[PDB]
């Protein structure tokens, strides 16, 4: 209301309204949470079918950036695809220049600088994405990071991105997060996603769960969720 | 030092008939005093009425074959119809001059049918000339094969010998005899023979062996 | 390889052989050397096949562009000049090209001579090739300006016959082209041995 | 389809049965109202 | 809407719709495909007696069998004609053959709507293309937006509505040549304003057996006096 | 509404309306329908004309030996992405000497159309791609959007009044999976005959069908191998 | 590379029924000095194809890096699609040709062995881009020495078993140990099947010298 056009200009009270408007763009996006255990990091995304036109296995927001790192994006999908390609490129340069796996702090700092560089100038807009970054290493343990649309990148035990950002972490934080291995945390994330928004505004949603840790020996892939089928036989027991 | 060329050898034949174009070639690929294989056909089937053969340096032959296939698809996917034979000849001449100052060390023979439904053989040189002739022999066994084709196809240097048009099965017996006779004296010729026949009804192929040395 | 050309009262005579060897080995006997640029221009092939073919085809492209932009047919000197300007830009890089340019003009007859060394000159008689000196000799014997048509045909044909009889790098079919006021016209395609039987006595 | 459209649909169907001069409303005319312009246009369609 | 790099809330071309509007002010032209051959006509709209009639170009010569007609803005047509001449010669260079008229007009509409000032403006001309490919005669019509289509008898520019209507009245598929010629100049002297004479209009007819000289020069007088 | 002019500007509700306007520009194309069986993928479009005498503007165009696209919207961007598509096909056909899987090609399409949707100085591409192909795992029917958010389906339909087509696809998507080519194609035109107003009927010259098969090369058909496809029908239930 | 610093030596490969065996030794000689007598000259590519090379060892490290990154990239595409061995062969051929076109060749002699989709594959890539398919490959001096044994047995028996192939490879490596000056009595056998890719350990040879007791 006065000056919020360019991404270079300041306000009479000193903040950039472009960055705020891009931050609350992801607020309308789907709910995506993440949490780590003592030997791994678990992702989970509330994903919704439009009406009946999807195929249940298209456009998966669970990407796979490096051999041990993947994203859990939410927001504008194509911008997240481009950012995932940039992250693949950065891990490519590191693997080509130093001969070992990228530490997640350095990767997150390069990605944060790339996002900040798209927030700086006036020709371009800030990104409309907010994503998660998990990892595991034998000499480092489990690491879960978090990048906002502005470019502030730091670490968590658990997080949530979407509508129910507070309404997930209200009952995320009552989890005994340290003493659990991630194979419990699979159905834990299942119940957390299943709590929020069963039928209220939309009609139907669908669950994806990504999975990295010591049990994959350092690999990162989606769970065989059909194996052990841990949502629904507990989701039907989570309504009471 | 590093030499950019090497002589792989090979022998390609072509005969332009009344309504057919026969292209045949041995499948020996060698280098110096060794044998790399006994199966490498120099012939390539572009369209239903065009067969190209490429001898000389083999890697340039492979590269040139793939580039020709790409431009064939570009003409087809641009203009809703396949190329003629002379159009393919013109295009290859433009390519061979487009790498004038670092030449392909490749002899080229394009056989095929014209738009009248008659045979047409367009020869080449490494630098990019072409012409519509009735018969060519390219490669190492060129000089072992051209004068005999002058004797039989052209009916040259003969007296009171009338000119009969060259039929198909006569051409088949000619090609088999000239490859046996040239494989006896050549070192870059033998172990097989891949005979390609282009008619008005498709492409036929035929595999005839030779001596195994 | 031996070509010649000379203009006179009734247009221009152009003749050539059709042999194109490869070192000591003859490739073909029927190499059409006189490259038909236009329905009013004739270019030749004088040293190198590919170079002459490419640059004359590009010159034909340029001439067709020139006519379609001006609605008026190009002159001969302009075409020879364009060829010399295009050839000069690769001097020292190893181009062999010694072609001739013939055609009809608003001025009438036109005869130019373009080298890969760029020696664009006018004239009345020219002859290029290894055995060109033989053609120069017998042609500058039989040359005049007031010649007839069949006289010029026999002169050029005898000249090319002498050239292929003496030189080793020449032979094949004897082409014979005739440039008129309206357009060029192919005269005949005569073999060497037929001329040997006819002119040996 | 908001009220107005549906109200415009039923009035269209009424006036459609009025076209022939009917005494009743046929689901044909109801479908005609449904499939009327629906306040949608046009198109040109122009290239 | 101000600017070639902004859409509409609905479906407006703007930087192109205003060009399609800018076509309409030009002089008219009528080309008609017939299997005997393609005929074509135009109006010059001569203003002055000093205005020398043979200098105004409407029908130019692209190939020995490919004609043209222009519309509206003069110099965008000059640009497209120059490039079209250059590219057919390139086709003859690399293929020893004639670039067919569909391939000609695709080659024109590769950049007939490719206007970019950064990374210039859209062109302001409608073109009528006639030629004789291997499939016989062809009549072709493009636009500034590159939306190129075949047309059997297309009319452009000013008064093209009644031109199309009265053209669809008389035309069918098995017409002849001269009947279509006089049917065209009837439509012309219903849509022009001045008296039809030797200097107003010009014809351009291409036949498969008469590929050369796609023009009629003052036998057109004899054609006009037969009405 | 004074923020609603360029691609760069985020809205105060976060919805960049240039993307919405490009969507609405896609909504004014011709109707087209693509749907696959387990072994054959068929996409069928609808032709239109400028006048009666003129020919019809074509929609199904060829790309590669196993790739063919439908289209809706602009045609300059259509041919631009066509040339880029053919280029990337012959690029990998040159280098890897294999046919392309479809998913990486459409990812390259999204990455291609990403740049004109984020920087200043290019417009989003008004485009209506319906892509049919064959990787090792059978037919694929993808669709695009000007927002580059490409979708995979089993049967989609885009263009003008394409929603009744979608209802037909809803009530026969279970039935689609089993059948061979012929009744599959006639399900496609039993979507197209509801993409039309009821007072006129689909003729020969206005419809186009392109089949790609697991052993069958991609081939377009027009009126003559479509006269076999147009019989085997009844009238609409009037 | 104009002058090869550290060269390998001959690589042997031959198809059999549903698999390809490749074996090369472990020597890094510089000139005549056997400077690096414990090195690995076979890369086990992801699950189907497999690479072994000769010539400059540094260039092999380079191509190991590039090929590893490309395979990692396609495996991170997550599409379920991999490289066929013939695709690897095509890419490597184009790479060497575009390398040598710039007059800076990679001094190598590479062997690609793969088994995918029922069919085996064994491709050859030269420095000059000369590339073909063969039922048995032999590089360096192996094309002069162990090639006629391969071509004898393939003429004597067109198909093979894995055991016959492995025994024949052992005999050929023994022969190469007998009369190649750039050879060494330590080699590793690598084998692909449908069961995966397997690299055996540093085997050795059993030699004979009973002609030395003669004059």
């Amino acid at each position: 209301t006065g000056y919020d056009l360019s991404a270079s200009t300041f306000s009479p009270d000193g903040r950039v309204f472009q960055v705020e408007y891009a931050m609350k763009a992801v607020e309308n996006s789907s709910t995506a949470i993440g949490i780590r255990c003592k030997d791994g990091v678990v992702f989970g995304v509330e994903k919704l079918v439009l009406s009946k036109l999807y195929e249940e296995g298209s456009n998966k927001r669970l990407f796979n950036v490096d051999r041990h790192v993947g994203m859990a994006v939410a927001g504008l999908l194509a911008d997240a695809r481009s950012l995932a390609d940039i992250a693949r490129e950065e891990a490519s340069n590191f693997r080509s220049n130093f001969g070992y796996n990228i530490p997640l702090k350095h990767l997150a700092d390069r990605v944060a600088m790339y996002v900040h560089a798209y927030t700086l100038y006036s020709a371009v807009r800030p990104f409309g994405c907010s994503f998660m970054l998990g990892s595991y290493s034998v000499n480092d343990g489990a690491q879960l990071y978090m990048i906002d649309p502005s470019g502030v990148s730091y670490g968590y035990w658990g997080c949530a991105i979407g509508k129910a950002r507070q309404a997930a972490k209200t009952e995320i934080e009552k989890l005994q997060m340290k003493e659990m291995t991630c194979r419990d945390i699979v159905k834990e994330v299942a119940k957390i996603i299943y709590i929020v928004h069963d039928e209220v505004k939309d009609k139907a949603f669908e669950l994806e769960l990504s999975w990295v840790g010591e049990l994959t020996n350092g690999r990162h892939e989606i769970v065989p969720k059909d194996i052990r089928e841990e949502a629904e036989k507990y989701a039907k027991e989570s309504l009471k | 030092r590093f030499s950019p060329y090497v002589f792989n050898g090979g022998t390609i034949l072509a005969i332009a008939g009344e309504d057919f174009a026969i292209v045949a070639s041995d499948t020996r690929l060698s280098e110096g005093f060794s044998i790399h294989t006994r199966d490498s056909p120099k012939c390539y089937k572009l369209t239903d009425k065009t067969v190209i053969g490429c001898s000389g340096f083999h890697g340039d032959c492979l590269t040139l074959t793939k580039i020709i296939e790409a431009r064939l698809k570009m003409y087809k996917h641009s203009n809703n119809k396949a190329m003629t034979t002379g159009a393919i000849a013109a295009m290859l001449s433009t390519i061979l001059y487009s790498r004038r100052f670092f030449p392909y060390y490749v002899y080229n023979i394009i056989g095929g049918l014209d738009e009248e439904g008659k045979g047409a053989v367009y020869s080449f040189d490494p630098v990019g000339s072409y012409q519509r002739d009735s018969f060519k022999a390219g490669g190492s066994a060129s000089a072992m094969l051209q004068p005999l084709l002058d004797n039989q196809v052209g009916f040259k240097n003969m007296q009171n010998v009338e000119h009969v048009p060259l039929s198909l099965d006569r051409a088949m017996r000619l090609v088999k005899d000239v490859f046996i006779s040239a494989a006896e004296r050549d070192v870059y010729t033998g172990d097989a023979l891949r005979i390609c026949i282009v008619t008005k009804e498709g492409i036929r192929e035929e595999t005839v062996s030779l001596r195994k040395d | 390889t031996t070509t010649l050309a000379f203009k006179f009262r009734h247009g221009v005579i152009v003749a050539a052989d059709s042999r194109a060897t490869a070192g000591a080995y003859i490739a073909s006997q029927t190499v059409k050397k006189v490259i038909e640029i236009n329905p009013y221009l004739l270019g030749t092939m004088a040293g190198g096949a590919a170079d002459c073919s490419f640059w004359e085809r590009l010159l034909a492209r340029q001439c067709r562009i020139y006519e379609l932009r001006n609605k008026e047919r190009i002159s001969v000197a302009a075409a020879s000049k364009l060829l010399a300007n295009m050839v000069y830009q690769y001097k020292g890089m190893g181009l062999s090209m010694g072609t001739m340019i013939c055609g009809w003009d608003k001025r009438g007859p036109g005869l130019y001579y373009v080298d890969s060394e760029g020696n664009r000159i006018s004239g009345a008689t020219f002859s290029v090739g290894s055995g060109s000196v033989y053609a120069y000799g017998v042609m500058d014997r039989g040359y005049s300006y007031d010649l007839e048509v069949e006289q010029a045909y026999d002169l050029a044909r005898r000249a090319i016959y002498q050239a292929t009889y003496r030189d080793a790098y020449s032979g094949g079919a004897v082409n014979l082209y005739h440039v008129r006021e309206d357009g060029w016209i192919r005269v005949s395609s005569d073999n060497v041995a037929d001329l040997h039987e006819k002119y040996s006595g | 389809f908001n009220g107005a459209q549906c109200k415009a649909v039923c009035v269209e169907a009424g006036m459609i049965a009025l076209r022939r001069g009917a005494t009743e409303l046929t689901h044909e005319d109801y479908m005609e109202g449904i499939l009327e312009v629906q306040a949608k246009k046009k198109a040109n369609l122009q290239y | 809407d101000r600017g070639v790099n902004t859409f509409s809330p609905e479906g407006r071309l703007f930087q192109v719709e205003y060009a399609i509007e800018a076509i309409k002010l030009g002089s008219t032209a009528i080309g008609i495909q017939t299997s005997e051959g393609v005929c074509l006509a135009v109006e010059k709209r001569i203003t002055s007696p000093l205005m020398e009639p043979s200098s105004i170009e409407k029908i130019v010569e692209i190939d020995a069998h490919i004609g043209c007609a222009m519309s509206g803005l003069i110099a965008d047509a000059k640009t497209l004609i120059d490039k079209a001449r250059v590219e057919t010669q390139n086709h003859w260079f690399t293929y020893n053959e004639t670039m067919t008229v569909e391939s000609v007009t695709q080659a024109v509409s590769n950049l007939a709507l490719q206007f970019g000032e950064e990374d210039s403006r859209p062109f302001g001309v409608a073109l009528l293309f006639g030629g004789v490919d291997e499939k016989g005669p062809q009549l072709f019509h493009m636009d500034p937006s590159g939306t190129f289509v075949q047309c059997d008898a297309r009319a452009i520019g000013s008064a093209s509505e009644g031109a199309q209507s009265s053209l669809q009245e008389v035309y069918h598929k098995s017409m002849t040549l001269k009947e279509a010629i006089k049917s065209s100049l009837i439509i012309l002297k219903q849509v022009m304003e001045e008296k039809l004479n030797a200097t107003n209009i010009e014809l351009a007819t291409v036949q498969p057996g008469q590929n050369f000289h796609m023009f009629t020069k003052e036998e057109l007088e004899e054609v006009i006096k037969d009405i | 509404n004074q923020y609603d002019n360029d691609v760069t500007v985020w809205s105060p509700q976060g919805r960049i309306h240039q993307i919405e306007y490009a969507m609405e520009a896609v909504k004014q194309g011709s109707a087209t329908v693509g749907l696959k069986s387990k072994t054959h993928a068929v996409l069928v479009a609808l032709k239109r004309a400028q006048s009666e005498l003129a020919a019809h503007q074509k929609k199904i165009l060829h790309v590669d030996n196993h790739i063919g696209i439908s289209i809706a919207g602009l045609t300059a961007d259509a041919r631009l992405l066509c040339n880029f598509m053919r280029q990337e096909c012959l690029d990998s056909r040159f280098v890897f000497d294999r046919p392309l899987p479809v998913s990486r090609l459409v990812s390259l399409i999204g990455s291609k159309t990403q740049i004109p949707t984020q920087r200043y100085g290019r417009r989003p591409y008004g485009v209506g791609l319906l892509i049919a192909g064959y990787d090792d795992m059978g037919p694929h029917i993808f669709q695009t959007c000007p927002s580059a958010n490409y979708f995979d389906c089993r049967a989609m339909s885009i263009g003008a009044r394409s929603q009744s087509a979608r209802t037909y696809l809803e009530r026969h998507m279970s039935e689609f999976m089993e059948c061979n080519l012929n009744e599959l194609v006639k399900h496609g035109l039993r979507a197209l005959r509801e993409t039309l107003p009821a007072e006129q009927d689909l003729t020969t010259k206005n419809v186009s069908i392109g089949i790609v098969g697991k052993d069958l090369e991609f081939t377009i058909y027009d009126d003559d191998d479509v006269s076999p496809f147009l019989e085997g029908l009844e009238e609409r239930p009037q | 590379t104009q002058n090869p610093m550290v060269t390998g030596t001959s690589v042997l490969g031959v198809k059999f029924e549903g698999g390809v065996v490749i074996a090369a030794d472990m020597l890094g000689s510089y000139g005549s000095l056997a400077r690096f007598r414990n090195i690995s000259r076979i890369m086990r590519v992801n699950n189907s194809t497999m690479l072994g090379a000769s010539g400059d060892y540094a260039d092999f490290q380079y191509l190991k890096q590039v090929l590893g990154q490309m395979v990692i990239d396609e495996e991170l595409l997550g599409d379920g699609h991999s490289y066929s061995p013939r695709a690897i062969h095509s890419w490597l051929t184009r790479a060497m040709y575009s390398r040598r076109s710039k007059m800076n060749p990679l001094w190598n002699t590479m062997v690609i062995g793969g088994y995918a989709d029922g069919e085996s594959f064994l491709g050859y890539v030269d420095m000059l881009g000369v590339a073909y398919e063969a039922p048995s490959l032999a590089t360096g001096y192996g094309a002069y020495l162990a090639q006629p044994l391969l071509r004898e047995v393939l003429e004597k028996q067109p198909v093979l078993s894995q055991t016959e192939a492995r025994d024949l490879v052992e005999r050929c490596m023994r022969v190469l140990y007998y009369r190649d000056a750039r050879s060494y009595n330590r080699f590793q056998i690598a084998t692909v099947t449908e069961k995966g890719v397997e690299i055996e350990g540093p085997l050795s040879t059993e030699t004979n010298w009973d002609i030395a007791h003669m004059i």
